[PDB]
RNA sequence: CCAGAAAAGGUGUUGGUUGAUAUAGACAGCAGGAUGGUGGCCAUGGAAGUCGGAAUCCGCUAAGGAGUGUGUAACAACUCAC
């Protein structure tokens, strides 16, 4: 049950700080479960990424402060959905792999937009049967060669706007979605030292 | 067909059973009294819930079967088709009478047998269900929705007895391990320290 | 003929309600007990039947 | 159970000058003054702190049916502070399937004539409340803006013109027309 | 030009119900030329549900079989295949054993939709009681064997 | 006595019994995930978690049911357990 789950989590965070003296305090903000499964399974030989209740990691580290007092610098740097990357491999190669493994996620029907979604004026591959998904946004379309030609560029979703459920579907069926979410690393712990 | 059951409700008359003197009694329509996986051992249905009456009244033999079907139909949905045992523990014996009018009047008044009814004392187990100890709320809800078929007032009490036995649950497996009572189906047999000694030898052999 | 966020604005006031089984009254969507004393603040509610 | 004491302080901001005449409060600031007598509510309103920074409502020996009226008083004082600092802008949009709802504003924000609702020829003349200024907003095609100080006047003058536009004897689930309250914000922001 | 399409065909018998035309016609080529070749190219599957990728170019598509973990195990259970008369309840008893289960786990491994092979044999032994099979005792018999008596790589 | 009411209910309110979970940070509430084998096997014209019958595992996990509900011809899209 949940009590022995917490007590096992204490053990599997005690031994993962007794093993690796080198850590990343990385923000797992709004990444997918499979988009973390890809990175976790890909770096399995070369990293161990860990998450959990931050108010549980506070007391899990304070149960080690009996032994290693250099872990106190981790405590003010656990706020928000932030977790651990444990390794004995590198200092910047797996950093660049964290930077390079981030995947452009699909446009959620209600997520905030970080960047200026627009569509280039082009001939898509949808076909004439699927014009009503452009008519819901008011895109002036033309049928050529059995597909749909978007005549002009459309600024449909701008930076810092709500992504509508109607205007999120045509991004999915045009198979372009600029929302690349990944790991947003901000605090490094390496042998009792912190760098940005 | 039959008159409303608010008429034949209180235990007014003497108990007047189907006998040599009262003949021609029409049969009470409850005839299956216990069901479920009634072919089971005592070890595998420990838990038991009783619908206990709290009025001295008469429950009709039709209401008994209605409540039995309502308590069965819930647990074939809930506990699977062989995860319980309902035993209705009120067989109806009191036949009730009817003076029907067609003009003679009240003269020569003694009723024909109409139906059979069960006279229920204060604090008496009407129905009882045994099942696993994990199906506790299923017994509670099944007896609750079977309460609405009876008139009057019933409470729901989950007993301390191992199933349909008269022995307590905290002592049942102890006494089985001590070989003081042996299983024979729905119930157990209690062995005293009083028999001839070959019956002691035959169970310790 | 109508735009979808406007029809959702209209139907949160017209459609998206609860309706009580007894007394037939109209309640807010997160309702558990009826408002009317005429039904005894009863507990059995239903949603409003959506249009087809 | 009578509890012995319930209280809840309300931080009034810097620009608001609040005073209280016995139990009747007066909140003054940029946009005007609001007065609302609580002479039904049977509490202790005390304006503690010099610089006069907090209002404090006390209830002594109250069961829960009258302890419920403490954050009620606090929320009326907070909506009384908000409508004098920031104001109350209720925007409300006219949803129409076929016939356009033609709203014209008369008596410089105090009367709303609603025309052509479902093609009907009866015109809805709805008077506003004293302190509320209706307007047809620019940069949005059919949106009414109700601005004022008292939230119980702004919202009631919204609900009047919303209940003036109802269907009769038809399926309300399909004839989804009328003016409906869309956004409940402040007039100026912070 | 280079494209890819998918279709979930039915094994050995050519499906008369054309699920081929509405995805091949607007791409240009004949669908009846291709959809009969899918079924003979599968061939040995012969009874089951089989997903098939087809990379399609300006000249022709290419027919190769996508493996499924529940389909590779039931082609390995080799029961006498019923014809199109389609009777009841073909529920899959029988005995498969551990070596060819590991060999199917090889293909789920090099699919690269997997963990290491000691985990893949567990998550594919779960498919044995999914289909309903019996390695003289299914994954409840195989809970504590792979715990400390594994035959893994 | 005796001159009128019941089964059934109530998030009205007041007591009372019993069991839970909660600073290893709960209940709400607002936000982020809600994955893979897999569109699990039977079946069905079509059932991809969501009409049906039995199963109900594993892996990755901080975590996610061979799925609580709304949906679909079937998906999709949303929602819930966690
Ligand atoms: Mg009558
Ligand atoms: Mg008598
Ligand atoms: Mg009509
Ligand atoms: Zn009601």
């Amino acid at each position: 049950d949940r009590a022995t789950w917490k007590s096992n989590y204490f053990l599997k965070i005690i031994q993962l700080l007794d093993d690796y003296p080198k850590c990343f305090i990385v923000g797992a903000d709004n990444v997918g479960s499979k988009q973390m499964q890809q990175i976790r399974m890909s770096l399995r030989g070369k990293a161990v990424v860990l998450m959990g209740k931050n108010t549980m990691m506070r007391k899990a580290i304070r149960g080690h402060l009996e032994n290693n007092p250099a872990l106190e610098k981790l405590l003010p740097h656990i706020r928000g959905n932030v977790g651990f990357v444990f390794t004995k491999e590198d200092l910047t190669e797996i950093r660049d792999m964290l930077l390079a493994n981030k995947v452009p996620a699909a446009a959620r029907a209600g997520a905030i937009a970080p960047c200026e979604v627009t569509v280039p004026a082009q001939n898509t591959g949808l076909g004439p049967e699927k014009t009503s998904f452009f008519q819901a946004l008011g895109i002036t379309t033309k049928i050529s060669r059995g597909t749909i030609e978007i005549l002009s560029d459309v600024q449909l979703i701008k930076t810092g706007d709500k992504v509508g459920a109607s205007e999120a579907t045509l991004l999915n069926m045009l198979n372009i979605s600029p929302f690349s979410f990944g790991l947003i690393i901000q605090q490094v712990f390496d042998n009792g030292s912190i760098y940005n | 067909g039959r008159r409303p059951a608010r008429c034949y409700r209180y235990c007014k008359n003497k108990p007047y059973p189907k006998s040599r003197f009262c003949r021609g009694v029409p049969d009470a329509k409850i005839r299956i009294f216990d069901l479920g996986r009634k072919k089971a051992k005592v070890d595998e249905f420990p838990l038991c819930g009783h619908m206990v009456s709290d009025e001295y009244e008469q429950l009709s033999s039709e209401a008994l079967e209605a409540a039995r079907i309502c308590a069965n139909k819930y647990m074939v949905k809930s506990c699977g088709k062989d995860g319980f045992h309902i035993r209705v523990r009120l067989h109806p014996f009191h036949v009730i009478r009817i003076n029907k009018m067609l003009q003679t009047g009240m003269r020569g008044a003694f009723g024909k047998p109409q139906g059979t009814v069960a006279r229920v004392h204060i604090g008496q187990v009407i129905m009882s269900i045994r099942t696993k100890l994990q199906n506790k709320e299923h017994v509670v809800e099944a007896l609750r929705r079977a309460k609405f078929k009876f008139p009057g007032r019933q409470k729901i009490h989950i007993s301390k007895k191992w199933g349909f036995t008269k022995f307590n649950a905290d002592e049942f497996e102890d006494m089985v391990a001590e070989k003081r009572l042996i299983p024979d189906g729905c119930g157990v047999k209690y062995i005293p320290n009083r028999g001839p000694l070959d019956k002691w030898r035959a169970l310790h052999s | 003929i109508i735009e979808p966020s406007l029809r959702q604005l209209a139907q949160k006031y017209n459609c998206d309600k609860m309706i009580c089984r007894k007394c037939y009254a109209r309640l807010h969507p997160r309702a558990v007990n009826c408002r009317k004393k005429k039904c005894g603040h009863t507990n059995n509610l239903r949603p409003k039947k959506k249009v087809k | 159970m009578k509890t012995i004491l319930s209280n809840q302080t309300v931080d009034i901001p810097e620009n608001v000058d609040i005073s209280l005449k016995g139990r009747t409060v007066i909140v003054k600031g940029p946009r005007g003054t609001l007065r609302r007598d609580f002479n039904h509510i049977n509490v202790e309103l005390s304006l503690l702190g010099k610089k006069k920074k907090r209002l404090r409502v006390d209830k002594w020996w109250g069961n829960r049916k009258e302890l419920a009226t403490v954050r009620t008083i606090c929320s009326h004082v907070q909506n009384m502070i908000k409508g004098v600092t920031l104001g109350f802008r209720y925007k409300m949009r006219s949803v129409y399937a076929h016939f356009p709802i033609n709203v014209v504003i008369q008596e410089n924000g105090s009367l709303v004539e609603i025309r052509n609702f479902l093609g009907e020829k009866y015109i809805r003349r709805v008077r506003m409340r004293p302190g509320v200024a209706c307007s047809v907003s620019q940069a949005q095609k059919d949106e009414l803006v109700l601005e004022g100080n008292d939230i119980e006047l702004v919202s009631n003058s919204a609900a009047l013109i919303q209940q003036a536009t109802t269907v009769k004897n038809k399926d309300i689930r399909k004839f989804l027309d009328g003016i409906y309250v869309s956004e409940k914000g402040t007039v100026q922001q912070a | 030009e280079i494209k890819v399409v998918y279709l979930r065909c039915t094994g050995g018998e050519v499906g008369a119900t054309s699920a081929l035309a509405p995805k091949i016609g607007p791409l240009g080529l004949s669908p009846k030329k291709v959809g009969d070749d899918i079924a003979k190219a599968t061939g040995d599957w012969k009874g089951l549900r089989i997903t098939v990728k087809l990379t399609i170019q300006n000249r022709q598509a290419q027919i190769e079989v996508v493996p499924s973990a529940s389909a590779l195990i039931i082609k390995a259970l080799k029961e006498p295949p019923r014809d199109r008369k389609k009777q009841k309840n073909i529920k899959h008893s029988g005995n498969i054993t551990f070596d060819e289960i590991v060999n199917i786990a090889r293909q789920m491994r090099h699919r690269s939709l997997a963990r290491e092979l000691s985990g893949t044999i567990k998550e594919i032994l779960g498919t044995a009681q999914s289909v309903g099979c019996n390695v003289d005792g299914r994954h409840p018999h195989d809970i504590i064997d792979d715990i400390n008596s594994g035959a893994v790589e």
